[PDB]
């Protein structure tokens, strides 16, 4: 009975005895090796003193999206006092999360439950009462301080055993999930509830795509039960931006003057929270935060947007920040300014101290887009009454300088856009202390091309296996391994040159003909230690043994990674091609 | 043949009408008739001689990306490895001799208890995942307010589990780590579901991996909020000898993946004889069952009607002298119950019936393969 | 060929489509309507059909009374009366 | 709402026996006007009249309550329109969108027919296209129920129709490396296994359906109305497709 | 020009005409006249597979000397497009798009991006911990040591 046979064992791994060392921190010395642990550690502590002051804010603003849509949805839940009382006021909450708590009021001589149902606690039309009068029930028995049959006549009973009146809610998490013949018939259940005269339903729909697509499934004569009194209200984190650019500008306060925001990292940010509508903020803050945990882990000038550590400054550091590509900039502007050759050569590394002198200058600066972000995001709301904006492409049009080219679409901004208009200056040193993605780091670790990168690491298979050269000729297959692809990446290549049906044993074929005869019978010789396998070996049927034992667990690899059908059960001979490259 | 090999053109090229001449149908009879033991026998061999020298090297190279995955881990990324090749040695050394003590030591002894979670076995239960996490944490068990009439007690605990951890200090104290997240018997939206909520606690670490080309289609945009997976490609061409032991490779895959019964086979191959003359009577007597209760050839897979109930099985085995009495039959059935090759459960009257979970056609093969030779 | 004749619309028919089902008129396609005994009424709440989670307008439904049996019934003055013989 | 307006309106000039005529005359008219949509209701006709009679009332001044014929076609607008409904119809995403058009495309037309209206790419090695379909077919298909289609058929109608992403900025350094085409990252699944919880994409139904195998096919529901409706906010002329084939 | 002239017949001393004056070696231009003369009878534009097959090999075989030197990158393409006698360079970028996707897979192919030490333009060093996700791969936001020693070099000579 191996572990590996199992499932779900557990572990109690052994520990080592001490590794005579503070240095457990998951940072590693960079520059290949000349970086102090002082600074492994300091860029370690003030990684998390800008990474929490990050989460205390968005932690913060998380809690008011629900505080306001707690109080946004019970100002509209209450009072709306109908003359004609024969009714229940219908609430649509468009595009919402169903993760918000709804507290009702507490408001004596009268009983306030809510009743919460999923499409999971909806199989039929009984479960939904017996549930909600178990709901209702159990939660009239706990603001009290015999049994009764949980059915709709609970509502008839209730001021005969409770002596207060009752006013029940309804709370329908995933509505677009519910089949809607068993919602059509639970409202016209509870629409027999209206003769009792001691109690008010009030139905919460929590419609997370649309009201079109829910009365195309109701049936005509139930919407108009749900007209007499409905109200629409808009859930959503993207209504007017109005949370994203709250966590947006979280963000530029702690990166404020210590860090910059290249504009192919912003509107790389701009595209991908479009590609996902309904959660948007975990996926701003996804990304915000693996560039930010991306920053600190591989640059060695982290610890210098603190200034108490530029009095540290090193000669590895003098190597590597002056291949800054505005530093050779500034170099080209003074020597085709100033003809003589020595104040430049004291800006150059022949000078030990007037470089990191110079180094020294340019940390002090406020950088002023942060700020003036900010100040064009308020001006532009409360002078104009603007709110479907983002701050981010504000932001985005900010770094390249089309700002009034953005701000002409309101078409009000006319008498203010000279004064909000802002060129952009390239600072020195920037590109050391930015956050872009010119790597291609963040779509590959949080959005990547997931089956491309199989096809491609199938069909090409030389960026993934290390070519060696040394190495190959003392081991046991280095002869073979030159000249011999691996069996999936060597399968892939018949496999993708192939039509949507192919037979097994013409597959097969085409294998073995790929493969050389005499190097795989040599390899399979050149072990002395197996007899078992060098008698396998002396057979004239040793190849075409070998090919298809190393044929058939490629093509067994191909089915459970989901590449091939095997059409047709009973007959097991052709398979059917499942995925293209390139799609 | 085709003009275009890959786009949306390659998909629209390739996909043509063949003709009835233009078949060229040969039967895979005509291929040199392979024993097992020799498949094995030359397998092993590609397997452990081939290409190591590259893939240890090419090991070697992305040895060097472990504190750049726990960096990862300890900012509350889920972690999952995608590629060609078998991933589950990689990920086995890095959670239980790199993850574990390093996690441990920056927590100041013991280490961090890492369940792992084969889910290429097809037989991998969601409750019994939950029964031993449950072991680990010892959460406080859900009040009857909690327990919302027929409630999942299951999902149902982790909602009072993620509220509970949302104040407790932000420290790892549990690393699950899931082997083939898309595996047969994990694949389902129940399992799913379980690890989504799972992964939400911040106080366990999740570490998955997936073999699937269209895994991504798994997550919705709740579940990939819940997991929010940092995703790493481990192409390493590994062989798979361990997943490929549960599906059998003879029959190239054909062998309907989720019955459990190919991988039983694999665990009667090395047990005590005592151990599998009990289960051969086992076997014997609820297939007397099944041919008697069903009346019928087709493939029924087994459960509780056709199984034997224990008081009575342990009168079988005393006159063939497998179990001296009770105690050392239920010490030596527990051995099958942990791997799931029979389960034990009572009826509506009391009866403790076990059972083999098994179709009729995978039980009289298996009696026959690896039993009645003894 | 002829004072004219409202057409009403699509939105305005589906009101009218719902009468003639609870009507027993139009029944769905394979249906099962009432059950034998109290298990088997009790088995099928808990299966969830196709053409509840199907749309509307694209429901299979089949026809309680033939167009033949239609012409017998409706008079002669009436203007559909045309219309039941193709 | 009858009984606010008559006085604030400073006509005082009025008695029950033309209150009650006023009200019983808008019933008749009511009736006469949606008799046909309704039938033979009571229900359908009591939501009509309260739905309506404030909308009645609010047009009503000297001329109005005395003769009936001047008032009802000063309340010409609500006895032709019954209103009994409460930018896009989706908030989807811009991927999530377009894969639902190419739900639709697979679904309704043929496998067989596809390489002659998505091809557009130039033949290095020789081979026919697609000839099309050769006669039109006069059953329209979106009116029968949406057939079956696999998932990779569906994400190679994706890409045919996606507009183009990372556009030529003409540089020869720039233009390998560009991949105009877009390919399906981890984006293009979470949306479409979105696009599934949302009841959009439909599958042959089974207790645990597995995504991740082979036997599973899809499908689409929604109505022909909605994917109009889809296709106009990305501008996408998805009726081009459906013209050819009988309209 | 020739990316339209269709059905036309190449001899094989034009072949190594269109690859001698790129000055490829014997191995490379000779398994372009292999991977040629498979295709022949099979191809609709055989220039189209002619001027693919050059220029992927050029930017393959001149790797080391294109990272060095990008002006290599835009010459190339202007050379193309006078020798096949085109007005634009969009249809010679088209052609090389169309014959990479014939040649990805096969065995040459890959032989001589090892050797060369290509992985389409990057190193196998440089391109594992790119395929990996490291956080410690090179970011192209900085020049690089051996374009900062030719600018050291020249600038020192401007100065004096």
């Amino acid at each position: 009975f191996a572990d590996a046979q199992r499932s779900h064992y557990t572990v109690y791994p052994s520990l080592p005895q001490s590794n005579k060392n503070d240095k457990h921190i998951p940072f590693v010395k960079l520059l290949s090796g000349k970086e102090s642990e002082v600074n492994v550690e300091k860029r370690w502590e003030l990684y998390h003193q800008l990474h929490s002051h990050f989460h205390d804010q968005v932690d913060h603003i998380i809690d008011n999206i629900e505080a306001d849509l707690k109080a946004e949805i019970s100002d509209l839940l209450y009072s709306e006092t109908t003359q004609k009382r024969r009714c229940f006021n219908t609430i649509f909450l468009l595009g919402s999360d169903s993760t918000t708590k709804i507290e009702l009021k507490d408001e004596s001589s009268r009983y306030n439950v809510l009743i919460e149902l999923t499409p999971k606690e909806s199989p039929n039309v009984r479960m939904m009462l017996r549930r909600s009068m178990y709901k209702l029930y159990s939660a009239a028995d706990a603001e009290e301080h015999n049994d009764v049959s949980y059915d709709l006549s609970l509502v008839e009973n209730f001021k005969r055993l409770f002596g207060k009146d009752l006013a029940m809610v309804f709370n329908f998490k995933d509505v677009d999930s519910i089949n809607f013949n068993t919602l059509d018939n639970f409202i016209i259940l509870l629409k027999s509830a209206f003769k009792y005269d001691h109690v008010k339903i009030s139905l919460i729909f929590n419609i997370n795509t649309n009201l079109s697509n829910i009365e195309k499934n109701l049936r005509q004569s139930t919407i108009r039960l749900l007209k007499r009194n409905y109200h629409k209200l808009d859930v959503s984190s993207n209504k007017g931006f109005k949370y994203g650019n709250q966590i947006f500008q979280s963000f530029l306060d702690t990166v404020d003057g210590k860090l910059n925001l290249s504009d192919r990292f912003v509107e790389f940010i701009l595209s991908k929270m479009a590609n996902n509508t309904n959660h948007n903020l975990q996926l701003l803050t996804k990304m915000l935060d693996y560039s930010l945990m991306s920053y600190f882990f591989q640059n060695a000038f982290s610890v210098f947007i603190d200034p108490v550590n530029v009095d540290f400054l090193n000669d590895d550091y003098l190597k590597i920040l002056s291949r800054c590509p505005t530093f050779m900039f500034f170099v080209e502007g003074l020597i085709k300014q100033h003809a003589p050759a020595d104040e430049i050569l004291s800006l150059l590394t022949n000078k030990n101290r007037g470089l990191e002198e110079f180094f020294v200058e340019f940390l002090v600066r406020e950088n002023p887009i942060n700020g003036h972000a900010k100040f064009v995001a308020r001006f532009l709301e409360e002078e104009l009454n603007i709110t479907n904006f983002n701050l981010i492409e504000l932001y985005h049009n900010l770094l390249i300088g089309k700002l009034d080219s953005y701000l002409d679409r309101w078409s009000a901004c006319k008498e203010y856009k000279d004064r909000l208009h802002f060129e952009p200056i390239d600072t020195i040193f920037q590109e050391l202390f930015t956050l872009d993605n010119r790597s291609g780091l963040l779509t590959q670790s949080i959005f990547p091309s997931y089956k491309s990168n199989i096809e491609d690491n199938l069909l090409s298979w030389e960026q993934v296996l290390p070519s060696l050269d040394k190495e190959n000729y003392d081991t046991l297959s280095g002869d073979l391994d030159k000249i011999m692809a691996p069996v999936l990446g060597q399968l892939f290549k018949l496999y993708r040159e192939a039509n949507m049906t192919i037979n097994i044993y013409d597959f097969y074929i085409a294998f073995r003909e790929t493969l050389p005869k005499e190097e795989i019978l040599n390899f399979i010789r050149k072990d002395p230690s197996n007899t078992k396998l060098l008698e396998l070996a002396e057979t004239p049927d040793a190849f075409d043994k070998v090919a298809l034992i190393l044929f058939m667990q490629a093509i067994f690899a191909f089915e459970n990674m989901g590449l091939i059908k095997f059409q047709s059960t009973k007959s097991y001979d052709l398979v059917e091609k499942c995925v293209w490259r390139g799609i | 043949a085709s003009s275009f090999l890959d786009t949306f053109e390659g998909y629209f090229d390739q996909r043509k009408i063949v003709r009835t001449n233009a078949k060229s149908r040969h039967t895979m009879s005509m291929a040199p008739d392979v024993t097992r033991e020799e498949f094995s026998l030359v397998s092993n061999f590609f397997n452990e001689n081939f290409q190591k020298r590259p893939r240890q090297k090419l090991f070697e190279i992305q040895k060097k990306m472990f504190p750049q995955y726990w960096f990862e881990l300890t900012q509350g990324f889920s972690l999952l490895f995608y590629g060609v090749g078998s991933k589950r040695n990689f990920l086995e050394e890095f959670a239980i001799d790199y993850l574990s003590p390093k996690i441990a030591y920056s927590q100041l002894v013991n280490s961090i208890p890492c369940l792992i979670l084969n889910g290429y076995n097809p037989s991998c239960n969601y409750r019994d995942v939950f029964k031993e996490i449950t072991d680990l944490l010892v959460p406080a068990e859900l009040t009857r307010s909690e327990t919302k009439y027929w409630g999942n007690h299951v999902i149902l605990q982790i909602q009072k589990m993620i509220d509970f951890y949302k104040n407790q200090p932000l420290d790892i104290k549990l690393i699950l780590v899931v082997h083939n997240l898309d595996g047969p018997s994990i694949r389902k939206n129940t399992f799913q579901t379980m690890l989504s909520f799972l992964s939400v606690i911040r106080q366990i670490a999740i570490v998955a991996s997936t073999d699937h080309i269209y895994a991504p289609l798994l997550w919705d945009n709740m579940k990939a909020q819940n997991y929010n997976f940092v995703f790493h490609d481990i192409s390493n061409f590994e062989p798979s000898t361990v997943e490929s032991t549960f599906q059998d490779v003879m029959k190239m895959g054909k062998s309907d993946t989720s019955s459990g019964a190919e991988g039983a086979k694999y665990v009667l191959q090395s047990l005590t004889v005592n151990s599998k003359k009990m289960y051969k009577l086992l076997i014997e007597t609820q297939m007397q069952n099944m041919g008697n209760l069903s009346a019928n050839t087709g493939p029924k897979r087994g459960t509780q009607r056709t199984g034997v109930e224990l008081k009575l099985f342990n009168h079988l085995c005393a006159a063939d002298f497998i179990a001296s009495n009770e105690i050392a039959l239920r010490s030596m059935l527990r051995e099958f119950i942990e791997h799931k090759m029979a389960n034990i459960t009572k009826n509506n009257s009391g009866m403790e019936i076990i059972w083999v979970p098994y179709t009729y056609a995978e039980l009289e093969k298996l009696l026959k393969t690896v039993l009645n030779t003894l | 060929r002829i004072n004219t004749i409202k057409l009403w619309l699509k939105k305005d028919v589906k009101n009218v489509w719902e009468n003639l089902v609870q009507l027993d008129f139009f029944t769905e396609k394979s249906a099962v309507g009432l059950r034998d005994n109290a298990t088997a009424a009790f088995y099928a709440s808990n299966y969830q059909f196709q053409g509840t989670m199907i749309p509307f307008d694209l429901r299979s439904y089949q026809m309680q009374i033939i167009l033949q049996e239609l012409r017998r019934i409706i008079p002669k003055s009436n203007m559909y009366y045309s219309w039941t013989q193709l | 709402c009858l009984r606010k307006r008559i006085i604030e309106e400073q006509i005082t000039d009025c008695t029950d026996d033309q209150f009650q005529n006023v009200a019983a005359n808008f019933i008749h008219l009511i009736v006469q006007a949606f008799h046909s949509y309704t039938g033979n209701d009571i229900f359908a006709l009591n939501d009509l009249i309260d739905f309506k009679w404030p909308k009645y009332v609010s047009r009503i001044t000297k001329e109005n309550i005395f003769e009936p014929l001047a008032l009802y076609k000063s309340a010409i607008k609500l006895f032709l329109s019954t209103d009994d409904n409460l930018s896009q119809t989706y908030d989807l995403s811009i991927i999530s969108k377009y894969l639902l058009i190419a739900s639709y495309i697979c679904s309704y037309l043929e496998p067989r027919y596809d390489a002659s209206i998505f091809s557009r790419k130039t033949r290095i090695i020789q081979g026919r296209a697609a000839y099309g379909r050769r006669k039109k077919k006069e059953v329209n298909p979106r009116y029968l129920q949406p057939s079956l289609f696999a998932i990779e058929r569906l994400l190679a109608i994706f890409q045919a129709i996606f507009p183009i992403q990372g556009k030529a900025e003409s540089g020869s350094l720039s233009a390998l490396r560009e991949e105009s085409l877009m390919k399906a990252n981890i984006e293009v699944f979470q949306n479409l296994s979105e696009l599934h919880t949302l009841k959009l994409i439909a599958t042959t139904m089974n207790k645990n359906i597995d995504y991740l195998s082979p036997k599973v096919r899809w499908k689409v529901n929604v109505p022909w109305e909605i994917i109009k409706e889809i296709s106009e906010s990305v501008h996408f002329n998805i009726s081009d497709y459906f013209s050819d084939i009988h309209e | 020009s020739l990316l339209v002239k269709k059905y036309c017949k190449m001899t094989t001393e034009e072949i190594i005409r269109l690859c001698n004056d790129f000055e490829l070696p014997r191995e490379v231009a000779y398994k372009i006249v292999d991977e040629y003369n498979i295709n022949a009878s099979r191809l609709v534009c055989p220039w189209q597979l002619v001027c693919g097959l050059v220029l992927n090999c050029t930017f393959i075989v001149f790797n080391e000397r294109r990272r060095k030197d990008p002006r290599i990158d835009h010459f190339i393409v202007s050379k193309m497009c006078s020798l096949m006698l085109t007005s634009k360079v969009d249809d010679v970028i088209e052609c090389v798009k169309l014959v990479k996707e014939l040649i990805i897979g096969e065995k040459w192919f890959r032989d001589l991006q090892i050797r060369y030490d290509d992985f389409d333009g990057i190193r196998y060093d440089e391109i594992i911990f790119r395929k990996l996700g490291s956080m410690l791969q090179t970011t192209n936001i900085l020049v690089t040591d051996d374009q900062y020693n030719i600018w050291k070099k020249r600038i020192e000579m401007d100065l004096a």
